[PDB]
RNA sequence: UUGGCACCUCGAUGUCGGCUCAUCGCAUCCUGGGGCUGUAGUCGGUCCCAAGGGUUGGGCUGUUCGCCCAUUAAAGCGGUACGCGAGCUGGGUUCAGAACGUCGUGAGACAGUUCGGUCCCUAUCCGUCGCGGGCGCAGGAAAUUUGAGAGGAGCUGUCCUUAGUACGAGAGGACCGGGAUGGACGCACCGCUGGUGUACCAGUUGUUCUGCCAAGGGCAUCGCUGGGUAGCUAUGUGCGGACGGGAUAAGUGCUGAAAGCAUCUAAGCAUGAAGCCCCCCUCAAGAUGAGAUUUCCCAUUCCGCAAGGAAGUAAGAUCCCUGAAAGAUGAUCAGGUUGAUAGGUCUGAGGUGGAAGUGUGGCGACACAUGGAGCUGACAGAUACUAAUCGAUCGAGGACUUAAC
């Protein structure tokens, strides 16, 4: 997978900091309604990091109005404008799929700001 | 399913066609012979290019 | 791929943990053919841990080597024989530790026996 | 991924609590309906003071699923609870508020009233 | 209709010009050499054999060593025709490569599919399993052959077999980019055939 | 269909209805195209051609049927042993048990009802669907083919414009034609979404074991969970039924006679359907009518005066071995030391997610540092370090009549 890679060495986006699974980062999302570009904030807990170079992904999850919002995103896509890392976190595990159940204090207790 | 009618003495022999077994690929040992089979150590001396591995 | 060998996934571990030990004591085994070709993929990993010799490296290797006294009158375990004898011999070699030589079939079942020797 | 007989909790102040599907509307036809897909439904449970009562057959519109919404730009929206908003014969909803976050793909349907009545259209 | 052929490598994601996300294949198809010009003045029809992915001389035979003498190059594995290009703009010995295509050329693509092996009636034909409970023993199986009065199976009643191994055209693709620096195509979507198989990248039949 | 008759079967032809898998006939439900309309547009009735394709998810009852729920372009009939039990389910009828009503004096009876009630078979042949081995194709060989012929695909809904236009008192509402987007179905593949992944990784309970601790091993469904690469995949993504051409059905006709006019027809020319034949895709020269072109090896050695027969051999291949994108085995395909075919070893990618050990904080359970550390199944790129050694077997000499050379 070298010659797979060296095609997409160009559009490997290099304006974001690295991040672990269990933490909170803010996402700056460019969003089209017609016709301008709101840069709407997005917030919550990172979980997934299914790797693979350009094919990487990540999931910021957001409880809002008592309801969780599982949302994936690109690891190098141009629509993510800027990334602001608010918290870090001592988290034992690297796939936090359990907290698609756990509300809400024990989700917050597992958000230990390292 | 029970065989409706017995096989005659022709059809019985016509399935013996590919039923024959075949030769082994055989050559001689350049130590002793005779003979070895292909690529596998002989029982004759046990040499195999050409170390005397019994 | 790997080889199922007609054994359960726990039966294969007890299968391979025996045979890798018996190369340490015997220096050569006459298994069956696909018990030979499938054994070289493990021992050449297991001798690779021999060349390290860490306190961490030996404790990886104890999960594929059992507790069997290898040489009498020195009381060496097969774990001890790797880091003392085998690693002192293969500091020249990079891979291909055990050459496999096919022997003829076996009588009672037609199974192709095969000879493994380390090298 | 909301086929026949899928109990969708409601997301408005129209009176209802749990909505049972009958038939996704598209075509001959189909068995799934992800997000923003109009369904013929009934109401199994309700808050007791309501114009839409239990046992009444009034259509509805998905907002959220545990199934994903797949935006065409790599990012995926997927909620944790299913949803409905109840429509009266045109795409102006019978409800008054619309609770909870809302998948933004409704705006690319003809639901521009429903988007305006709902707090976090993401 | 232009068309080149070659190996593929695998799949990628290449976003471009928007916030998009495109499923992209990678194709090794450069460069082809015109080995023989099939002519309708001799054979009735019009075609061009193209060879690809030259091999070393141990793997090539004297009937086929002399076949490359008209193009005067190394022996070369994968040969196929193409009926039938605009006539001609080609000479036997001209190294055809990626340069024809572009971002917008609608393209059909053929190749030999990934063989899955001997598979049963559900997987080979999309047939449907029977009931897995209620005492029923019939599951996973093709079931009723036909009526009673004709006393035979009609030809075409689907059955288990060896699935795969045919050659499959998959139409209307979009060649994304052109990489003559690296001998690389980029095609939207899924292209048939397993890893590293041979793939003929035509131009389509439109519109 | 209910029937009549008793002509195949009572040394057995399984009977209702569902599930699968269909085909076929159209007397057509749609969709394509038209006459008439008691057709103003919209939506219809009705009669014509047309089988190519589509012809749903329930509730109830064993039900076919039937009614009803809501969708839909529509939810067609009908045959095929009222298709299909050596493919399945027995829910009913019609085995014995058991009741209830009724009838009989009684045993018991009932197309009157109800609860329970062993559905056996290693596929011989023909079929079907895939794979091989011979042989032939006037010499042996390697590639690429041509297509006589065989299949597959054949469905369409919205929406916006044209156009609030024609039409219409108004209400209401277009024909034709473009452009976007779906449904169902089908064909591929894994980059995302996921599933799974039993020699991947981490945690943990009981017991047992390596002298003990630490660290590990065994077994408990893989002990149990929480994750997961390659592969197989769908609900995931990509594409599809396009534009056409040619003759036709019912129509619609232009000319024109017989029958001075008239008259689609008799001579002559059109147009016209999701019908037909191709175009699109798949197979395919065993197509014995064995086709084609390109490039190869050559035209031996002996016997039989001769017809002919052997033995050695080139082009190439085969046995044998390492295997995998292939695969039940055969086969195919990558390869056989001027070698990367596989395993190992390195450097990685992805996965798991902070190894042991050491020191420190803590009486301690634990945390912290060394340190994105440690561990890694098939995943990539190098490396002859290992195994693909030796060698053997098979395979041509081109008949002859004629025509032109």
């Amino acid at each position: 997978q070298k010659l797979i890679e060296d095609i997409t060495k160009e559009q490997l986006r290099t304006d974001l900091p690295a991040f672990r699974p269990g933490d909170t980062l803010r996402v700056h999302v460019k969003v089209v309604e017609g016709n301008r570009e709101r840069i709407q904030i997005f917030e919550g807990v990172v979980i997934k990091r299914r790797g693979g170079g350009i094919s990487e992904t990540f999931t910021v999850r957001k409880i809002s109005y008592g309801v969780g919002v599982e949302r994936t995103f690109p690891v190098h896509t141009p629509k993510i404008a800027k990334i602001e890392v608010v918290r870090y976190g001592k988290v034992r595990r690297a796939k936090l799929y359990y907290l698609r159940e756990l509300r809400g204090k024990a989700a917050r207790i597992k958000e230990i700001r390292r | 399913a029970v065989p409706f009618r017995r096989t005659s003495k022709m059809k019985k022999r016509l399935r013996r066609t590919h039923f024959k077994l075949n030769v082994p690929g055989m050559t001689e040992c350049p130590s002793c012979g005779e003979m070895k089979l292909s690529h596998r150590v002989c029982k004759a001396c046990g040499s195999y290019n050409g170390k005397d591995i019994n | 791929s790997y080889r199922k060998l007609g054994r359960t996934s726990a039966q294969r571990k007890a299968m391979l943990r025996d045979l890798t030990t018996d190369l340490i004591i015997n220096e050569r085994i006459e298994t069956t053919e696909t018990r030979a070709k499938e054994l070289r993929s493990v021992v050449e990993k297991m001798i690779t841990l021999g060349k390290r010799g860490d306190l961490h490296a030996r404790r990886q290797a104890a999960a594929y080597i059992r507790n069997e006294v290898a040489n009498e009158e020195n009381n060496q375990d097969a774990l001890q024989k790797l880091f003392s004898d085998i690693a002192t011999r293969y500091e020249e070699r990079q891979g291909g530790y055990t050459r496999i030589m096919k022997l003829g079939p076996r009588r009672g079942d037609g199974a192709p026996m095969a000879i493994i020797e380390l090298v | 991924m909301i086929q026949q007989e899928t109990r969708l909790k409601v997301a408005d102040n129209s009176g209802a609590r749990e909505v049972l599907t009958i038939k996704v509307l598209g075509g001959s036809g189909r068995k799934t309906a992800n997000i923003g897909d109009v369904i013929v439904c009934t109401v199994k449970q309700a808050t007791p003071g309501g114009v839409v009562k239990k046992g009444e057959v009034v259509k509805a519109v998905i907002v959220r699923t545990k199934s994903g919404a797949r935006r065409s730009d790599g990012s995926y929206i997927s909620f944790d609870e299913n949803a409905c908003v109840i429509i009266r014969d045109d795409k102006s909803p019978r409800g008054t508020r619309i609770f909870g976050p809302v998948a933004r793909e409704l705006r690319e349907n003809n639901f521009m009233k429903i988007v305006s009545l709902a707090p976090e259209v993401i | 209709t232009k068309g080149i052929l070659g190996r593929k490598i695998g799949m990628t994601q290449v976003f471009a010009e928007n916030g998009d996300l495109i499923p992209v294949t990678v194709i090794e198809a450069a460069p082809n050499v015109v080995l023989q010009k099939k002519t309708a003045e001799n054979d009735g029809y019009e075609a061009i054999q193209l060879g690809f992915d030259d091999k070393r001389e141990k793997l090539s035979n004297k009937p086929e060593k002399g076949h490359v003498a008209k193009a005067e190059t190394a022996p070369k594995r994968f040969v196929k025709e193409l009926r039938g290009v605009e006539m001609d703009a080609y000479e036997v010995g001209q190294e055809v490569k990626v340069e024809i295509f572009s971002a917008g050329e609608i393209v059909d693509v053929t190749g030999v599919s990934k063989g899955k092996g001997f598979q049963g009636a559900i997987k080979r034909h999309g047939q449907s399993r029977g009931p897995m409970s209620h005492g029923s023993r019939y599951h996973r199986r093709p079931g009723s052959m036909g009526p009673v009065d004709p006393n035979r199976v009609f030809k075409g009643k689907l059955l288990p077999g060896r699935m795969g191994g045919e050659q499959i055209t998959v139409q209307n693709l979009e060649i994304v980019k052109v990489d003559a620096e690296r001998n690389l195509l980029l095609i939207k979507g899924n292209v048939p055939g397993a890893k590293k198989s041979l793939i003929t990248v035509k131009s389509a039949v439109k519109s």
